[PDB]
C-alpha cells in the first residue's frame, strides 16, 4: 500500500518563506517521480513542479524564481520552498506521485512526440494559510446532552486561528454517528466549528465520551469530557 | 466560469473542459470529490488505471478540431462530483494549471428534511463572562437554507453568524448557525427559538434556561 | 514586406521555425483599399531584411513571379519519340551495352517506347530497369569530372510523404488574379520524408559495387559519400510528388565503405514552393499548396554518381 | 460597396478587363466557308 502524508506550518506571514514537507510511506522517494499540487478556495488545481533524482527537477514558469523543491533520500521524503510568499499562495497543497508517459504521433525518430505526467496516488493534503496575524488557541466548551430512545451530544471549538481543526472522539473509537460541521468565520476574524454525535439515550455508564480537539498551527491538545 | 451538468440516475453524462484540440493531444482527467483530493480517473485520453470502472469513457486525442469530451455510462449519485482536465498537446505549451472544471449533477436524489439540533450555552463559557446558542443543520438537500433565530416571539437582528451550505458525499449538506448572547441577555427572555427556513417547510426547535 | 513569426507549435529551440507565418498588405480587387491578409511560406521561400521580423519572398532580388495555374498537373505520362517520314529510329536489343561501340542486335522502330520526363537529380526515379547484372555507363570514366550514370536491375522501394494537412486560402488579387496562400495547419507539425527498404537497399549497392570493381581494379577499395557542396538541387534528392517539390537528404543511402570481400531508411525532406529549375533565371514559379496529406511510390532506378580527384589512385 | 453613394464595375469582382479598339467595327460581314483540295 501506498500512503503519503503531508505536513507544514499552516501559518505564514508574508514575505516568508514556506516550507513543507511530504512523509511518504510504503515505497522509496529515489524510485519514483513526485509533483506538488496546490489550490486555492473554489479554483482548479495548480501544478507547482516535479522533481526527481539525477537532477530531473522543473518547476513552474509563474514561480519559477520563487518555489524550491528537493529529495531526502536519507529520511525518505519531499520538500518544498516557496520564498517571498503573499496572499494568493494561501491554498491547499498536495503531494502525489508522478507517472510518466510518451505520446507518440509522429515517427519518433525526428523527436515528433513529447512526454506526459500524469498523478495516480494522492496525499491527504496540507493547509495553508497566509497571513499577519498572530496564532490564537482554541477554548474548548462541552455541550451537555438533551433529548425518542435517542439522544444528542456534542462539542464546541470557540474562536481559533487559522484552519483546520481536527476532532476525534474517544481516541477514535466512534466513528459511527458522528457530524463534524465547517467553522464559521467571525467578524473579529476567528473561526468556530462544532461536532455532534448521534448515541442511544441508555448511557448512565458513565459511558464516557471524550472528544479529542487538535490544534496544530498553535500545539493545541485539548481532551474534554461531556457530562449531562 | 463555473459550469454544470445534471444527469438523470443510470444514463449517460458528457464533460467537456479546455479548448479546443490543435494537435495530437493527450488528456488527463481528474475526480474531485467535496473536501477530498484529486483522484486520477483517466490518463492518455482513454486509458484508466487499476480501480476505474469501464463505465468512465474519454474522447480520443488522435481528433483534430474538438475538445476533451469525458462520457460517463450508468451514471449514479456516487458520480456527483467535480472533474478537472489537464490538456497535453503538441501544438501547446505544457499546461501548469488544469482546465476549469465541470460539476456533475445527479438528479433524482429528490427531497431530504433537515436534521436541526439547538444547543444551549454551556456552564463552563458562562462563567468566563460569554453566551453561544448553536444550531445544527445537516442531512438537507438542497443545500440551500435561511436561519432566523427568536427572543421569545420577538425575532433577534444581530449576533447572528451562519455558515454557507456544504455537502459531505451524500445528500447531506452541512450548516451552522450561531448567536452570540451575553450571560444576562441569556437568563432575560423566557426561551429562545433557531426556525430554519429549507425550501418549503420551516422546522422550530426552542431553549429554556435553568 | 512580409512581417513573418513562427508556426503555432511547442519548442524545441532546435525546431529552427521552418514555417513562417507571414503576415502582409495586398491589393484587392479595387485599386484603393488593401488587404491585410496572411499566408504561411517556409524558410526556403523567405529571407529576412533588415520592430519584429520583417521578411521577403527570396525571389523578390533575384527574378520575376508566376504562379502555377492550379488546372494543370506535374505528373509525368509516358512520351513516345518519333521519327518523321524518310527517317528512322534505330533500337539497341542487346542485353550488355554500356550506351557507346557496335551493337549486335539492332531492330528498328517508328517510335521510341513511353519515356516519362521525370525531373530529378541524385535519384533515377519511375526509369527503365536493366538487364540481367546492373549496368555502368560513362563518357570516360577515367575522367573524374564526367558523371557516372548507373542503371538498376532490381528497382528499389522508396515511399515519400507530406505529414501535413494543409489549408489553401484563396486572397483575391483581382481584378481576375488570384494567389493561393497556405493557411493553418490541421493536425500535427511534422516534417516530410523518404523510407528506402533497409534491406532491398544494402543488396542493390552491393550488387553496383560488383561491377565498380570491374572497371577500377578487382581487389580495391569503393567508399560512398555525401555530396561534397553548393545548390540545394544539386545537394539533395530533388523531385515532384502531388504537386510539390521535396528536397531529401541523402546522407543515409551514400554513408558506407565497401572492401574487397529489419526496416526503413528515413530521409529528412524539405519543401519549397519557389523554384527555379534547369539553371533558368527569370522565370520563377510558385508552387500552389495542395490540401491534405501526400503520398508517393516510386522506383529508384539509377543512381547519378561523381568520383572524387584525390588520389591516391591505385588505392582507394 | 458598402457618406454617398460608392460603386464599382461589375465586372471588377469577376474578371479583368480590356477596352475594345475603336478602329474596328463589330459589323458583320459575310464569310464565305471552303474545303482545300481533296475535298
Ligand atoms: C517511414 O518509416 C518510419 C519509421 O519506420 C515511419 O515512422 C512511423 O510513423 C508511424 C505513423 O506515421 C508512427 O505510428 C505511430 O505510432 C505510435 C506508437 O505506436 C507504437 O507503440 C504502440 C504502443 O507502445 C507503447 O505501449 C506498449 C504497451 O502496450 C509498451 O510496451 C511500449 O513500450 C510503448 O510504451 C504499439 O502498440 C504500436 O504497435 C503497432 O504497430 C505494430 C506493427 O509494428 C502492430 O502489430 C500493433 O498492433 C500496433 O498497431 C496498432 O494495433 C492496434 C490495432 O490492431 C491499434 O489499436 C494500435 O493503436 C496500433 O496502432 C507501435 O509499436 C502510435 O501511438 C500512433 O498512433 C496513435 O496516434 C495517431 C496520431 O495521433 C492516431 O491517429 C492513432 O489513432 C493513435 O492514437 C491512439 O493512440 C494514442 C497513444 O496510445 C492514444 O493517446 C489515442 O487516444 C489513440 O488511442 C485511442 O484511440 C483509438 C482510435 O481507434 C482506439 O482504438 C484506442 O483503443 C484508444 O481508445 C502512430 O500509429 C510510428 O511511431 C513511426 N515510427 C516507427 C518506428 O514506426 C513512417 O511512418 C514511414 N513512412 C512511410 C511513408 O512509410
Ligand atoms: C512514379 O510512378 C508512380 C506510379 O505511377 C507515381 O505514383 C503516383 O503518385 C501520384 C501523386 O503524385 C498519384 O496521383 C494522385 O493520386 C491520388 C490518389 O488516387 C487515388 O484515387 C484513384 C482513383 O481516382 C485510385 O485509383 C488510386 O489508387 C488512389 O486511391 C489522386 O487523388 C490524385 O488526383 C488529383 O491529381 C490529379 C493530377 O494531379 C488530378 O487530375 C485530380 O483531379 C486530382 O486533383 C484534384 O483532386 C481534387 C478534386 O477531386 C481536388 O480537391 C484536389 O485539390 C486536386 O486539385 C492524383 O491522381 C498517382 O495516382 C500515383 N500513381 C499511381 C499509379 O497510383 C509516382 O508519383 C512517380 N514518381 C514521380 C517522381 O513522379
Ligand atoms: C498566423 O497568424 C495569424 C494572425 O495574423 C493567425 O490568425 C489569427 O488566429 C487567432 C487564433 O489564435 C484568431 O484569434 C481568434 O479570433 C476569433 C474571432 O472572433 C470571432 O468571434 C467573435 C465572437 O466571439 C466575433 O465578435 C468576432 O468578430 C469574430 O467573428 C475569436 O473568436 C477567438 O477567440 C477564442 O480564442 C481565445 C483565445 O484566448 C479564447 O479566449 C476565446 O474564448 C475563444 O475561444 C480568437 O481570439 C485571430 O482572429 C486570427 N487572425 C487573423 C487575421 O486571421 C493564425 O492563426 C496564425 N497561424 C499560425 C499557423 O500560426
Ligand atoms: C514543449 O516543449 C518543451 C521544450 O522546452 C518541453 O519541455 C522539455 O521537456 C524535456 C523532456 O521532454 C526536458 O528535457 C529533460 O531534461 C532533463 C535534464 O534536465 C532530463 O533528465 C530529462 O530526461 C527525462 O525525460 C526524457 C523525455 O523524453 C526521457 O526520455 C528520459 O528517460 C528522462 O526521463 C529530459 O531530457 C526539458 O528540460 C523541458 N524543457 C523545459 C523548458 O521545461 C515540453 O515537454 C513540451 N511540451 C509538449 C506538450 O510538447
Ligand atoms: C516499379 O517497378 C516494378 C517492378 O518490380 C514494376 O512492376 C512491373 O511492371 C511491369 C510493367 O511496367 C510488369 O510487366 C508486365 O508483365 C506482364 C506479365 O505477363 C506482361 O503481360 C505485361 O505486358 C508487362 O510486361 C511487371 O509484371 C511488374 N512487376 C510485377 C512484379 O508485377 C512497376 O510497374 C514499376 N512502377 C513504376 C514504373 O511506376
Ligand atoms: C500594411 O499597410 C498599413 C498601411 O495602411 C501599415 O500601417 C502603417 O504602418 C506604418 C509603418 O509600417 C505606420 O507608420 C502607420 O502609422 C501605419 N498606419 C497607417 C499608414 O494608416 C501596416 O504596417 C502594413 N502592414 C505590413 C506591412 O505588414
Ligand atoms: C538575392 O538575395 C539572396 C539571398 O539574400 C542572395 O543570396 C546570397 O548570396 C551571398 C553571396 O555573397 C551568400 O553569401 C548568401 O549566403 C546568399 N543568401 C542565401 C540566403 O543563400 C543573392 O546574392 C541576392 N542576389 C543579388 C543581390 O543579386
Ligand atoms: C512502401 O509502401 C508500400 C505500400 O504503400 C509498402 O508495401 C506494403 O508492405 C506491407 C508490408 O509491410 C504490406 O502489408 C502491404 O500490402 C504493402 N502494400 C502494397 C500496396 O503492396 C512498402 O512496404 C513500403 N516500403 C517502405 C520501405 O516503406
Ligand atoms: C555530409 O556529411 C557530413 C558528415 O559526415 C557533414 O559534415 C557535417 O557538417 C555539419 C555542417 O552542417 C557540421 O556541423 C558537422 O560537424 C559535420 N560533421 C562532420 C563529421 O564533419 C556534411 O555537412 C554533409 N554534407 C552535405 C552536403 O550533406
Ligand atoms: C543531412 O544529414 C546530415 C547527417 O544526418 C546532417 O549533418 C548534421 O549536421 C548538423 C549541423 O547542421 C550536426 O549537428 C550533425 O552532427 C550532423 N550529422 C552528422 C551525422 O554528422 C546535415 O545537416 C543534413 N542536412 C544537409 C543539408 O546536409
Ligand atoms: C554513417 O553510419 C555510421 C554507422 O555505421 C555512423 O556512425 C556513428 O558515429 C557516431 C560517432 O562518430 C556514433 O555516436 C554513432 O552511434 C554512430 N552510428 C551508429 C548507428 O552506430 C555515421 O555517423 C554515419 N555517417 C553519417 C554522415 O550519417
Ligand atoms: C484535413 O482537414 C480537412 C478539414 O480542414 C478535412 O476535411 C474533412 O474531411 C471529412 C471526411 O474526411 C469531412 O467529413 C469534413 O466535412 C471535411 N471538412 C471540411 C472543412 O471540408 C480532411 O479530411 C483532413 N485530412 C485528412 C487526411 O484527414
Ligand atoms: C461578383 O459580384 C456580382 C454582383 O454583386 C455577384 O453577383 C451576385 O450573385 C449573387 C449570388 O448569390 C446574387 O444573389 C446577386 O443578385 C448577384 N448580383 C447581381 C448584381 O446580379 C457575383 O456573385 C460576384 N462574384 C463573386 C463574389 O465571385
Ligand atoms: C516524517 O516522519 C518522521 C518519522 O517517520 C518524523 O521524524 C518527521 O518529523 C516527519 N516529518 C515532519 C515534517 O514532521
Ligand atoms: C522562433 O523559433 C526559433 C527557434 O530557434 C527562435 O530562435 C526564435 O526566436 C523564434 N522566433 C519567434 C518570433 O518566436
Ligand atoms: C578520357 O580522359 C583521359 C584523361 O582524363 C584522356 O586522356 C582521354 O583523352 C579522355 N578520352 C577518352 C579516353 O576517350
Ligand atoms: C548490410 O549493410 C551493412 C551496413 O549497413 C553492411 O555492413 C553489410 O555488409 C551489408 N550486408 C550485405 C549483405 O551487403
Ligand atoms: C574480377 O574477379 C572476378 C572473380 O572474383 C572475375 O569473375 C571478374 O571477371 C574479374 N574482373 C576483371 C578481371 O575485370
Amino acid at each position: 500500500q501506498v500512503h503519503l502524508q503531508e505536513s507544514g506550518p499552516g501559518l505564514v506571514k508574508p514575505s516568508e518563506t514556506l516550507s513543507l514537507t511530504c512523509n511518504v510511506s510504503g515505497t522509496l522517494v529515489r524510485d519514483n517521480y513526485w509533483s506538488w499540487i496546490r489550490q486555492p478556495l473554489g479554483k482548479q488545481p495548480e501544478w507547482i513542479g516535479y522533481v526527481h533524482d539525477s537532477g530531473d527537477t522543473n518547476y513552474n514558469p509563474s514561480l519559477k524564481s520563487r518555489v524550491h523543491l528537493s529529495l531526502d533520500k536519507s529520511k525518505n521524503l519531499v520538500s518544498l520552498r516557496l520564498t517571498g510568499v503573499t496572499a494568493a499562495d494561501s491554498a491547499i497543497y498536495y503531494c502525489a506521485t508522478t507517472k510518466h508517459g510518451r505520446r507518440i504521433y509522429g515517427v519518433v525518430a525526428f523527436k515528433e512526440w513529447f512526454t506526459y505526467f500524469y498523478m495516480d496516488v494522492w496525499g491527504k493534503g496540507t493547509s495553508v494559510t497566509v497571513s499577519s496575524a498572530s496564532t490564537k488557541g482554541p477554548s474548548v466548551f462541552p455541550l451537555a446532552p438533551s433529548s425518542g430512545g435517542t439522544a444528542a451530544l456534542g462539542c464546541l471549538v470557540k474562536d481559533y486561528f487559522p484552519e483546520p481543526v481536527t476532532v476525534s472522539w474517544n481516541s477514535g473509537a466512534l466513528t459511527s454517528g458522528v457530524h463534524t460541521f465547517p467553522a464559521v468565520l467571525q467578524s473579529s476574524g476567528l473561526y468556530s466549528l462544532s461536532s455532534v454525535v448521534t448515541v442511544p439515550s441508555s448511557s448512565l455508564g458513565t459511558q464516557t465520551y471524550i472528544c479529542n480537539v487538535n490544534h496544530k498551527p498553535s500545539n493545541t491538545k485539548v481532551d474534554k469530557r461531556v457530562e449531562p | 466560469a463555473p459550469t454544470f451538468v445534471s444527469v438523470a440516475p443510470g444514463q449517460t453524462a458528457r464533460i467537456t473542459c479546455g479548448e479546443e484540440s490543435l494537435g495530437s493531444r493527450s488528456v488527463i482527467w481528474y475526480q474531485q470529490r467535496p473536501g477530498q483530493a484529486p483522484s486520477l480517473i483517466i490518463y492518455n485520453n482513454n486509458d484508466r488505471p487499476s480501480g476505474i470502472p469501464d463505465r468512465f469513457s474519454g474522447s480520443p486525442g488522435s481528433t483534430f478540431g474538438t475538445t476533451a469530451t469525458l462520457t460517463i455510462t450508468s451514471v449514479e449519485a456516487g458520480d456527483e462530483a467535480d472533474y478537472y482536465c489537464h490538456i497535453w498537446d503538441s501544438r501547446r505549451p505544457t499546461n501548469w494549471v488544469f482546465g476549469e472544471g465541470t460539476t456533475l449533477i445527479v438528479l433524482s436524489q429528490p427531497k431530504a428534511a433537515p436534521s436541526v439540533t439547538l444547543f444551549p450555552p454551556s456552564s463552563e463559557e458562562l462563567q468566563a463572562n460569554k453566551a453561544t446558542l448553536v444550531c445544527l443543520i445537516s442531512d438537507f438537500y438542497p443545500g440551500a437554507v435561511t436561519v432566523a433565530w427568536k427572543a421569545d416571539s420577538s425575532p433577534v437582528k444581530a449576533g447572528v453568524e451562519t455558515t454557507t451550505p456544504s455537502k459531505q458525499s451524500n445528500n447531506k449538506y452541512a450548516a451552522s448557525s450561531y448567536l452570540s448572547l451575553t450571560p444576562e441577555q441569556w437568563k432575560s427572555h423566557k426561551s429562545y427559538s433557531c426556525q430554519v427556513t429549507h425550501e418549503g417547510s420551516t422546522v422550530e426547535k426552542t431553549v429554556a434556561p435553568t | 514586406t512580409l512581417q513573418c513569426t513562427n508556426v503555432t507549435n511547442n519548442i524545441t529551440d532546435d525546431m529552427r521555425g521552418e514555417l513562417k507565418n507571414c503576415s502582409f498588405n495586398m491589393t484587392t480587387e479595387l485599386r484603393d483599399k488593401k488587404q491585410k491578409v496572411y499566408s504561411l511560406f517556409y524558410r526556403l521561400d523567405v529571407v529576412q531584411i533588415n520592430s519584429n521580423k520583417e521578411y521577403r519572398l527570396i525571389n523578390c532580388n533575384t527574378s520575376a513571379i508566376t504562379q502555377a495555374c492550379p488546372k494543370v498537373s506535374f505528373e509525368p505520362i509516358p512520351i513516345h519519340y518519333c521519327a518523321p517520314a524518310g527517317f528512322a529510329i534505330l533500337k539497341c536489343k542487346d542485353k550488355k551495352f554500356n550506351g557507346t561501340g557496335p551493337c549486335p542486335s539492332v531492330s528498328t522502330v517508328q517510335c521510341t517506347h513511353g519515356i516519362k520526363p521525370v525531373v530529378s537529380t541524385q535519384l533515377l526515379l519511375n526509369g527503365s530497369l536493366a538487364e540481367e547484372e546492373v549496368m555502368i555507363r560513362s563518357e570516360n570514366i577515367t575522367n573524374n569530372a564526367k558523371n557516372i550514370l548507373v542503371q538498376f536491375n532490381t528497382p528499389v522501394q522508396i515511399n515519400c510523404t507530406r505529414p501535413n494537412n494543409n489549408t489553401r486560402k484563396s486572397i483575391r488579387i483581382g481584378p481576375g488574379q488570384a494567389f493561393y496562400a497556405t493557411g493553418d495547419i490541421i493536425g500535427d507539425i511534422r516534417q516530410a520524408h523518404c523510407n528506402v527498404s533497409k534491406a532491398t537497399w544494402n543488396e542493390t549497392l552491393g550488387k553496383v559495387v560488383k561491377q565498380l570493381r570491374k572497371h577500377f581494379g578487382n581487389n580495391t577499395i569503393i567508399r560512398f559519400a555525401n555530396s561534397s557542396g553548393g545548390d540545394l538541387e544539386v545537394t539533395t534528392h530533388s523531385f515532384n510528388c502531388g504537386g510539390e517539390f521535396f528536397y531529401c537528404n541523402t546522407s543515409g543511402l551514400f554513408n558506407s565503405t565497401w572492401i574487397s570481400n529489419n526496416d526503413s531508411i528515413t530521409l529528412p525532406c524539405r519543401i519549397k514552393q519557389i523554384i527555379n529549375m534547369w539553371q533558368r533565371i527569370g522565370q520563377a514559379m510558385y508552387a500552389p499548396p495542395i490540401q491534405g496529406v501526400i503520398r508517393c511510390v516510386s522506383n529508384i532506378t539509377g543512381l547519378i554518381l561523381t568520383r572524387d580527384g584525390g588520389s591516391t589512385n591505385s588505392t582507394t
